[PDB]
C-alpha cells in the first residue's frame, strides 16, 4: 500500500507539474492576445 | 517523473514517423547497421565511434521507448515559436525584429535568474546578432524550436 | 544546346525502358502531385 | 499593525517582485516607487522624515528589508485621506478662461508641469485619453475620472 | 510513512484541483480577451 | 547508398510515397513477394520481367535506400526545367515555348550530335507534338524533370 501510494503521489506530482506548465503557457498566450489587441488597437487609432 | 506523458499528438507522430525511417531492420531499436548506413547515404559517412558515443546515451540498449523518453526529457521546458516571439514582442513593442544587445543584456545578466557572460557570448557567436548590435529574435525562435527549419 | 539535347535525349531513351514503367503504374495514386497541380493552378491564376 | 495577514503577504510578494539590482534589499529611492505602485500618494517629504543620506543619493546605500519597509508603508497609509473629484475640478474651474467646463490642452499640460512638483511631457501625456485633436478644449472630467481609478 | 504519504497525497490532490480550476479560469479569461478584442476592433472600424 | 542530397525534395517524396504503397507489410524493405502482390493488385499473374529486373540488380531484398539510389541512377541525366527551357529558347523561332520540329531535328543532326530519325520521331510519338509541328518543349521539360505545373 505504501508502494502504491508512492506511485500514485509521483503520478499526481507529474500531473501537477504538467498543470503548472500549462498555466504558465496559458498566461503567456493571454499576454500574446493582449499584445496583439494593443498593437491592432494602436494601428486602427493611427489609421483613423 | 514520467516525461513521455507531456507531449502533443503531432510531436509524437513526428517522432514515430522519423523513427520508422531509421528503424530499417524493423527490430524497434537504434542499431549500428541502420543509422550509420542511413547517415552515410544522406551525407559524409561519419561511421566512426562518434555515432557509437551518441547511441550510448541510453542505459545499455536503445529501444523506441527509451528514444522517446530521451528526446522527451531533452524537449522538457520548450514552448511554441509564436509564444516565444510574443514574449520578445513585450519588449520590442514596435515588433521590429531589432532588439538591441544592451536591452537583451539588461533583461538577462541581473534581472531574475542570472545568465552567465558565457551564455551571453553564446547568443552572439551562434545566434542571429547583427549590425550595430541589433538581434533578430524572429530568426532565433525559428532555429530554437526547429519550426519552419 | 548540344549538351542539353545530348542529356535530354539520353534520359528520354532510358525513362521509356527502365523502372519508370513500374513507377508510372503507381503514379496516379500519388495525391501530392494532384495537390501540387492545384496549388500551381491557383498561383498561376493569382499571378494573372 | 492595521494591515491584515493577506495584505502583509501581498506587500511581501510585491517587495520581492519589484526587484532587482542584485541584492534582495530594496533601494532607498525605489522604495517610494513601490509605495506609489501600491496606490499611495505621499509627498517625498514622507521619506525625508527618515532622511537616509542628506546629500544626493544616487548610491541608495540606505537599502531596506521588509521589517524596515512595512513601518514606512504604515505611516504612509495613516498619513492622510484624499478628497473627492469636486476638489480636483474646482482647480480646473479656476484655471479655465472659457467658463464652459473644459480647458485648453496646451495651457493645462504646461501649467501641470510648472506648478508644484515637476513632471515630463512623457509622464503627463500618458494621463490624458481625450487627446488634443481638432478640438483644443479637453473635458477634464475624463482625466480625473480615469486616474482616480488608481 | 503511511500517514506522511497520506498527508502529501491529499495536499497534491488539493493543489491539482486548484491548478485545474486555474486552467479553466485562464481559458475563460483568454476567451474574454478574444471577445473584447473582436468587439473593440469592430467598434474602432465603425467609428472610423 | 548516397542519394538524399542528389535529388529534389518533391522527387524524393514521390519515391517515398510510391514505395510506401509497394511495401505492403510496412518495414522499409521491398521483396519479390511485395512485387508479386503489387503485380497481382495491378493485373494478371506475373510476367517475371519487372521482378527479375529488380532481383538481378539487388543482392536480395531491396532497402528503401537501395531503391532510392536505383531510381536515382535511372534519373541521372536529367537537368533543371528552367535551364533546359532557356537552352531551347535560344533556338525557338516563335520565342514562346514552341520550337519547330524540323528545326529541332536539324539541331539534333548537325551540332556534333547525330541522333537517328527513328529516335527523333519517337520524341514526337511519346514526348510532345503540336499543331504546325511547333513542338512544345515547355511540356517536354515538365515530363523530363517530373515537375508538374
Ligand atoms: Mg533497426
Ligand atoms: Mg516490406
Amino acid at each position: 500500500q505504501v508502494e502504491e501510494m508512492k506511485t500514485q503521489l509521483e503520478e499526481l506530482e507529474d500531473e501537477l507539474q504538467a498543470a503548472e506548465d500549462a498555466k504558465l503557457r496559458l498566461e503567456v498566450n493571454m499576454q500574446a492576445m493582449k499584445s496583439q489587441f494593443e498593437r491592432d488597437l494602436q494601428a486602427r487609432d493611427e489609421q483613423n | 517523473s514520467n516525461v513521455f506523458a507531456m507531449f502533443d499528438q503531432s510531436q509524437i507522430q513526428e517522432f514515430k514517423e522519423a523513427f520508422n525511417m531509421i528503424d530499417q531492420n524493423r527490430d524497434g531499436f537504434i542499431d549500428k547497421e541502420d543509422l550509420h548506413d542511413m547517415l552515410a547515404s544522406m551525407g559524409k559517412n561519419p561511421t566512426d565511434e562518434y555515432l557509437e558515443g551518441m547511441m550510448s546515451e541510453a542505459p545499455g540498449p536503445i529501444n523506441f521507448t527509451m528514444f522517446l523518453t530521451m528526446f522527451g526529457e531533452k524537449l522538457n521546458g520548450t514552448d511554441p515559436e509564436d509564444v516565444i516571439r510574443n514574449a520578445f514582442a513585450c519588449f520590442d513593442e514596435e515588433a521590429s525584429g531589432f532588439i538591441h544587445e544592451d536591452h537583451l543584456r539588461e533583461l538577462l545578466t541581473t534581472m531574475g535568474d542570472r545568465f552567465t557572460d558565457e551564455e551571453v557570448d553564446e547568443m552572439y557567436r551562434e545566434a542571429p546578432i547583427d549590425k550595430k548590435g541589433n538581434f533578430n529574435y524572429v530568426e532565433f525562435t525559428r532555429i530554437l524550436k526547429h519550426g519552419a527549419k | 544546346m548540344k549538351v542539353i539535347q545530348r542529356n535530354c535525349a539520353a534520359y528520354l531513351k532510358l525513362r521509356n525502358w527502365q523502372w519508370w514503367r513500374l513507377f508510372t503504374k503507381v503514379k496516379p495514386l500519388l495525391q501530392v502531385t494532384r495537390q501540387e497541380e492545384e496549388m500551381q493552378a491557383k498561383d498561376e491564376e493569382l499571378q494573372r | 499593525c492595521d494591515f491584515s495577514e493577506e495584505q502583509t503577504a501581498e506587500f511581501k510578494e510585491a517587495f520581492q517582485l519589484f526587484d532587482r539590482t542584485g541584492d534582495g534589499k530594496i533601494l532607498y529611492s525605489q522604495c517610494g516607487d513601490v509605495m506609489r505602485a501600491l496606490g499611495q500618494n505621499p509627498t517625498n517629504a514622507e521619506v525625508m522624515k527618515v532622511l537616509g543620506n542628506p546629500k544626493s543619493d544616487e548610491m541608495n546605500l540606505k537599502t531596506l528589508n521588509f521589517e524596515q519597509f512595512l513601518p514606512m508603508m504604515q505611516t504612509i497609509a495613516k498619513n492622510k485621506d484624499q478628497g473627492c473629484f469636486e476638489d480636483y475640478v474646482e482647480g480646473l474651474r479656476v484655471f479655465d478662461k472659457e467658463g464652459n467646463g473644459t480647458v485648453m490642452g496646451a495651457e493645462i499640460r504646461h501649467v501641470l508641469v510648472t506648478l508644484g512638483e515637476k513632471m515630463t511631457e512623457e509622464e503627463v501625456e500618458q494621463l490624458v485619453a481625450g487627446h488634443e485633436d481638432s478640438n483644443g478644449c479637453i473635458n477634464y472630467e475624463e482625466l480625473v475620472r480615469m486616474v482616480l481609478s488608481g
